[PDB]
């Protein structure tokens, strides 16, 4: 389970970094609507990511 | 991070799996060989598809979005191999294999076709895929599970674990289709690609590693 | 495990809704930097939320 | 959603737990009574603290941020009750109880003090709390686990499950302190409060429900 968890924990921060980069890039623009757009994507993406990680975990540490 | 960078990460992840599955299989007798070969095909095909996208090929403009043909072509080729692997564990016969591979192929064909359709009618194609997917899930958790339950303990256990991984995770793909570029485009192209890389890696390479880990244990008792 | 999962799945969308509301509220402002601020909070928050959910799941469906 | 709305959600969640723990305990003999009473104290105190914050009391301005005194006061009162519950399961003696409650109290006092300090030296106080927390974790997974392993199977199993919930989840609080208003304020006040409501609910009410579920099972065999 260990290798599974740090895989999950590490990919989450890596996904968060990608999402953050998208938000900062949109921020550099000065367009508020662009940032909202990148942010809505990041939020939906992170929610889906939970589903994936939870799915992976439930599937491997379940029976 | 650019799209091509993500595609390269996908290709490398798939290659690492492919190398692992090939080498693990070097220790395999007549009974286990086909499983290892199947895993190699699954991750190998995916590795090449990712390279194709990373090299900037198959990026198809559709209305005001970009659809990746090699993504859907990969799925058309590799998902029936995953269904095949599961069916082998379950102990299916040719007629049973035919049903699930057919249902699987309808999902992937419908999803690819829908992604390539500009108009609102692409959701009808999605819908056709979604219904076929519910049929596939039924087959996985019903009939195929019943077949698997007649086999050895170690085999039934691997089947259920891989079945659970597959049903839960494959169910996420249509939501990414709907929320991503092919649907309402609430996910950026980058987030869409990043989610699919991770998901593909778990459903192919994670799946394979779970199988590798179980195979070593069964052979070592 | 069921009641645990839909508890986790439902609180995640509820947290995502709170985060989204914060981003839209900042968006209504027209200030790009404000949106980035709400978005960075949402991203960090969602990452922490994964940790909580994963922690809860690992702790209850583990041994 | 406003802060007061979140605080009200916290209060209601804690009340629901408190009612559940009280009623579950109506079926309890001399040996189990203290556990149910402990759970009632834990969620009851938290319920009142949340009401206090929802009613707009205890919102303390500190430099350019707002710190919630009742949050930290709640923790000072309820975390030693959680440690007490764990110590009862583990079968600790008074001297062992004294050590872990002391370590626990240092964490909560340090964290509260640090939150109330405007200057950079608040991180020294955080640091003092963090070291004490590592000591508490050691006690939970070491000595206390060893003590618990001498008790019945059902008791050892509950201890490990609640110990795991506690160690993993309590470890998240200092990151929320660091990233939230008391630290670098990257989490908005709203996200900070929302995370703490959820986390408090799991560490108190979730903890209690896990215990309730185990207690019913042990008594029913
Ligand atoms: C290695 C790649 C894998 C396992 C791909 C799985 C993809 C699916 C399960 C896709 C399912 C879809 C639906 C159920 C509806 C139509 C949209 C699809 C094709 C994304
Ligand atoms: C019901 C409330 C609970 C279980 C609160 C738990 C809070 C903690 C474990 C806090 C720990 C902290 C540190 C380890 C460092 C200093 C900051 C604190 C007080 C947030
Ligand atoms: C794992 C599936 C989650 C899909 C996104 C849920 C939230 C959608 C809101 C629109
Ligand atoms: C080890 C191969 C690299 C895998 C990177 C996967 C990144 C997924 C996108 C987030
Ligand atoms: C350990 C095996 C190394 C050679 C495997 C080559 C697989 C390439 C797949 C394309
Ligand atoms: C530029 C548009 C052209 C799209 C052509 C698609 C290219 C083929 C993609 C193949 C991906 C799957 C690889 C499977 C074979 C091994
Ligand atoms: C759960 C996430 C929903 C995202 C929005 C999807 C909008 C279209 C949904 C249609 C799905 C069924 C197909 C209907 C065909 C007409
Ligand atoms: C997607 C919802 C499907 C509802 C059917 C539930 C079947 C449960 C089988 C046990
Ligand atoms: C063995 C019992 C049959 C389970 C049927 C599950 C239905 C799945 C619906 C999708
Ligand atoms: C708790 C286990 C979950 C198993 C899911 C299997 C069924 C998947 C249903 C989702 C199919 C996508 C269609 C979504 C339309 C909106
Ligand atoms: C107890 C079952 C053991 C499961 C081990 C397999 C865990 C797989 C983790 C995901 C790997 C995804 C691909 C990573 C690319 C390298
Ligand atoms: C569960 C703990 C996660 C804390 C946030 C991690 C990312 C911090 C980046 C700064
Ligand atoms: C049932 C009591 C209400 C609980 C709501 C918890 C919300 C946590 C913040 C996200
Ligand atoms: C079922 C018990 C109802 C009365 C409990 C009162 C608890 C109040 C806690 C403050
Ligand atoms: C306006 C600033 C004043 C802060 C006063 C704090 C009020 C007391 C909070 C009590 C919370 C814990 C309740 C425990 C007793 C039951
Ligand atoms: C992991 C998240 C880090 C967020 C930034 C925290 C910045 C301060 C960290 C200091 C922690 C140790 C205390 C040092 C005392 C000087
Ligand atoms: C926070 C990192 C602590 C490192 C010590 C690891 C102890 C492992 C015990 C087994
Ligand atoms: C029973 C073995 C002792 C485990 C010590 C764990 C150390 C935790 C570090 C924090
Ligand atoms: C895999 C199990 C994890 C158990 C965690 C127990 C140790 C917690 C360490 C974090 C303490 C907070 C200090 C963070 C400083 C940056
Ligand atoms: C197998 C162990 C059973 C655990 C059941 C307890 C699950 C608790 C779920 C979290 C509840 C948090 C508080 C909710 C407020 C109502
Ligand atoms: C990646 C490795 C997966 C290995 C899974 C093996 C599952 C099938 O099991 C194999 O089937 C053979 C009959 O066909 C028999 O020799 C044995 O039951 C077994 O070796
Ligand atoms: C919320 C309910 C938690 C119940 C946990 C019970 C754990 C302690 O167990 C109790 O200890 C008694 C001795 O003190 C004995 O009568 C029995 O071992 C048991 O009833």
């Amino acid at each position: 389970m260990g290798a599974v968890f740090i895989f999950v924990g590490a990919l989450t921060v890596l996904f968060g970094a990608i999402a953050y980069g998208e938000v900062t890039a949109a921020a550099a623009t000065g367009d508020a609507a662009a940032v909202q757009e990148a942010a809505v994507s990041a939020i939906l993406g992170l929610i889906i990511l939970l589903g994936i990680n939870l799915g992976l975990v439930a599937a491997t540490l379940g029976g | 991070v650019g799209l091509t960078t993500l595609f390269w990460l996908g290709a490398i992840g798939m290659l690492v799996g492919t190398l692992a599955f090939a080498w693990a299989g070097r220790d395999a007798g007549s009974g286990e060989r086909r499983y290892y070969v199947t895993l190699v095909g699954i991750s190998g095909i995916a590795a090449v598809a990712y390279v194709v996208m990373a090299l900037g090929v198959g990026w198809v403009p559709v209305a005001e979005r970009t659809v990746f043909a090699p993504r859907y072509i990969d799925w058309i080729l590799t998902t029936p191999l995953i269904v095949y692997f599961l069916g082998l564990l379950a102990g299916l016969d040719s007629r049973e294999f035919g049903i699930v591979i057919t249902l699987n192929t309808v999902v992937m064909l419908a999803g690819f076709a829908g992604a390539m359709v500009p108009g609102i009618e692409r959701y009808a194609l999605f819908g056709m895929g979604a219904v076929a997917f519910l049929g596939l899930v039924y087959y996985l958790v019903g009939p195929m599970t019943e077949s698997a339950s007649q086999r050895s303990s170690g085999i039934k256990s691997l089947y259920v674990r891989l079945r659970n991984l597959t049903v839960i995770l494959w169910a996420i793909y249509p939501f990414i289709w709907l929320l991503g570029p092919p649907g309402v485009a609430l996910l950026t192209p980058t987030v869409d690609v990043a989610l699919i890389v991770y998901l593909d890696l778990v459903t192919k390479v994670g799946f394979g590693f779970i199988a590798l880990d179980a195979a070593a244990t069964l052979r070592a008792e």
